[PDB]
RNA sequence: CGAAGGUGUGCUGUGAGGCAUGCUGGAGGUAUCAGAAGUGCGAAUGCUGACAUAAGUAACGAUAAAGCGGGUGAAAAGCCCGCUCGCCGGAAGACCAAGGGUUCCUGUCCAACGUUAAUCGGGGCAGGGUGAGUCGACCCCUAAGGCGAGGCCGAAAGGCGUAGUCGAUGGGAAACAGGUUAAUAUUCCUGUACUUGGUGUUACUGCGAAGGGGGGACGGAGAAGGCUAUGUUGGCCGGGCG
RNA sequence: UAAGGUGAUAUGAACCGUUAUAACCGGCGAUUUCCGAAUGGGGAAACCCAGUGUGUUUCGACACACUAUCAUUAACUGAAUCCAUAGGUUAAUGAGGCGAACCGGGGGAACUGAAACAUCUAAGUACCCCGAGGAAAAGAAAUCAACCGAGAUUCCCCCAGUAGCGGCGAGCGAACGGGGAGCAGCCCAGAGCCUGAAUCAGUGUGUGUGUUAGUGGAAGCGUCUGGAAAGGCGCGCGAUACAGGGUGACAGCCCCGUACACAAAAAUGCACAUGCUGUGAGCUCGAUGAGUAGGGCGGGACACGUGGUAUCCUGUCUGAAUAUGGGGGGACCAUCCUCCAAGGCUAAAUACUCCUGACUGACCGAUAGUGAACCAGUACCGUGAGGGAAAGGCGAAAAGAAC
């Protein structure tokens, strides 16, 4: 995924990051619940936000 | 607690009991489980954000984690932060 | 009969605890020979 | 502590030994004394912590070149 | 670089079930194989009363080493050993006895 | 087609020993001649583990005390419910600090723990439970003391100490009644209050400290006098006519 | 590199992948809460409380950054006090702490032995403290030798338990010389001609070699016993590979390996070649280390305990010559020989192993071996420093016993 995250820029990678934020949020509400079933999707979502962070921090400027 | 990104890490489950189902019915009140140092200010905010329900008051208290044994091991199940969130009248969730 | 322990916990964290052991030369030998035995707890703190 | 800055001379031990040969531990201590130096090069008092021997490298020396070696060695004065 | 791959035709060298014939189902990665129909053993289920209540003996298939297997050829119709060779870029198994590609 | 190890038997040498074979065991052993030793145990009030004897003996931990009916249960002297009985009541009652840390409440279980049994338990397992502007801590102030830039001192370590900084057991703002859960409440709900700061608008105005003055701010004993907490009696109300 | 995976207890759920972003491995990166030298102030470690500067704002409040001490350099600033100085603020650079042994230095026992014991021994040991490095220290003769010569320091073997010292008791105990390992010499106290002709050192490039992943890697069947073959019997083959480890008993040919031949996008070490800055060769003139050598007094180190006692260090008091001079050659003197202190630097041979990899063991094999083969510096004991265990083995495979 990071190949593609690689074209979007500073803002519209930040917009998909607070999406993630969102969804992961919603994730965890369904989760707590214990009406999620599919529970991989915590980890699918955790290690996006951890992509779009690095890619942040790679065009930061370091 | 102004930032959304800290909004959306606050919160992090509603609690299930016979306490927090007797205050939902009665005070108006929903019981959440929250982070350890998450603030009243911000457990406000998020809750009128994320839910979208304006909030009357927030209290909190610190649940101490227990000393379990799992066979001759001895562990200690981490603390936890549990909100009372009095809403004003309207409730969703 | 009073016995000999009779604890207190502000008593224990000044005499025996991590910023009294930082605070002299001697404790700081006792902390680096505990450091090298291996103790999991290291002082009377927690 | 007892050390003469222009010279160095510290507390040294050695015995005591009496006329059975029974040697027990002594220090032998320099001879100090706090002077109050006339310098010309800047028309001041420079006080110092030195010794008689110490007294007498000043006189032959010259208190500046003591001073250089002094600064040069560190020797807040 | 392992010989033996998820759905090779296998034949047994030693054991009970020695010279027969099977199709590898599973590669564990503790140096051992199943394989379909050859180290059968009853096990002896018991009942839950949430998830696959019936109980029973069942008679499944027990993982062998997979050193205990060889490669079937089906042109020699022999156990055989496996080696391995670069033809065009890629790394093949070849059939040590009659050379051949599997 | 049965090694080491264990357990019997038979034979054998002057002895430490050797040999053979039944059973057990289920995988190693090792001739001969040389070589090297952590090389031989009955004792050291030897060291460690197991197991006996005393012996089914003493004891079962305040002499405040128990009896019966019903219930659950595989099983009841001990658990639950009930009625009688007895003990404490300046405590054996209620509440805090300290110390402890889940022992708190519910459901379940009785191996071990409980000096007996145990359905019970501060026991095992699981889930639940600790809600504050006003309570306490933090916080602002300091006492004894501690630490302590520069500094003085000292073979090194380091000792003492100035400005200052910490340091309560002391000083510094403010909330009370009633209701409520299985378990929290001056925290939740109801009602009625109080406190201290930020910012706005409005009206008036000389405001300003690391400084000055007041207050904070203080001992022992004794006596009253005025009150209240509280108790008793009477009136009133509700029930009764034993 | 890959057809399998998402660490183990440890099953299950939800998934991911199967010709290449599943996984795994190595290089380089990013993230790296809080305490802890902890460094914004404080503190009963993992907590409490701030200030300044930017940038947002629903006007609620938010986010990031900096803010310790000391040392050195500079800049401004600046008392008593006129110039000055102490001092103050700011800025850059550096340090602080931890770590097993080896190393240098500052201090420094007693038990014990002497069949008591005081000189002596134990011993400059144990222990405390300061400081550095991968090594440290020492090091290029004011050294020995003996009238012949050698030629810096360091280490090993002899000399030699010798000469000596010694309540001549206990004990301590050299050196000269010889054989070896290694071998390296220089610079300043200053001028000229010749100036950067030696020379290291920091910081770039090319080629060979190494480490951090990895590739390939030969050759066996039939039959008997057996639960199972790798065992027996028979007949074959590989071997630059019969090290070792697994596999249902003991396998060269089943597996993983081994001999052997190969491999790096990226980082980095080692050698050469090869750069930038900067340190400056050679000849000639000179000069050539003073509160110093030496001495009185008191101690100490030298194998040497003050003795007839040379030499070395210095707490105290003194104190020369200075190349036509001075030190040493074990009291002291004369001659002779030898060297030139009172300024520095310098690899190798030497010492040790917290840690890393490979290999070995007439080493232990669960009361042994580390205290710890196992969730051990744990449980448990103590205020604390500190002390400190017990505890391995089903089976080839859970096929761990449906009913």
């Amino acid at each position: 995924k990071a190949k593609e995250l690689r074209e979007k820029s500073v803002e519209e990678l930040n917009t998909e990051l607070l999406n993630l934020l969102r969804e992961q949020f919603n994730l965890r509400m369904q989760a707590a619940s214990g009406q999620l079933q599919q529970s991989h999707l915590l980890k699918q979502v955790r290690r996006d936000v951890a992509r779009v962070k690095t890619l942040l921090n790679e065009k930061a400027g370091a | 607690m102004i930032r959304e990104e800290r909004l959306l890490k606050v919160l992090r489950a509603p609690h299930v009991s016979e306490k927090a189902s007797t205050a939902m019915e009665k005070s108006n009140t929903i019981v959440l489980k929250v982070a350890k140092d998450a603030t009243k200010a911000e457990i406000k905010a998020a809750v009128q954000k994320l839910f979208e329900v304006e909030v009357e008051v927030v209290n909190t208290l610190v649940v101490k984690g227990k000393v379990k044994r799992h066979g001759q091991r001895i562990g200690r199940r981490s603390d936890w932060k549990k909100a009372y969130v009095t809403l004003k009248e309207g409730q969703n969730l | 009969m009073k016995r000999t322990f009779q604890p207190s916990v502000l008593k224990r964290n000044r005499s025996h605890g991590f910023r009294a052991r930082m605070a002299t030369k001697n404790g700081r030998q006792v902390l680096a020979r505990r450091r090298a035995k291996g103790r999991a707890r290291l002082t009377v703190s927690k | 502590s007892r050390v003469c800055q222009v010279t160095g001379k510290r507390p040294v031990t050695g015995n005591n030994r009496s006329h059975a040969l029974n040697a027990t531990k002594r220090r032998f201590l320099p001879n100090l004394h706090s002077h109050r130096f006339w310098v010309e090069s800047e028309k001041r008092f420079v006080t110092l912590r030195v010794s008689a021997k110490g007294m007498r490298v000043i006189d032959k020396k010259g208190i500046d070149t003591v001073l250089a070696e002094l600064r040069a060695r560190g020797e807040k004065y | 670089a392992a010989k033996i791959r998820r759905d090779d035709e296998v034949i047994v060298l030693t054991g009970k079930d020695k010279g027969k014939r099977g199709k590898v189902k599973n590669v564990l990665s503790s140096g051992k194989v199943i394989v379909e129909g050859i180290n059968l053993v009853k096990k002896h289920q018991k009942p839950v009363p949430a998830l696959n209540q019936p109980g029973g003996i069942v008679e499944k298939e027990a993982a062998i080493q997979v050193s205990n297997v060889a490669i079937f050829n089906a042109a020699t119709g022999k156990a055989d050993r496996v080696g391995f060779r670069f033809e065009d870029g890629k790394k093949v198994r070849f059939f040590k006895s009659n050379s051949e590609t599997i």
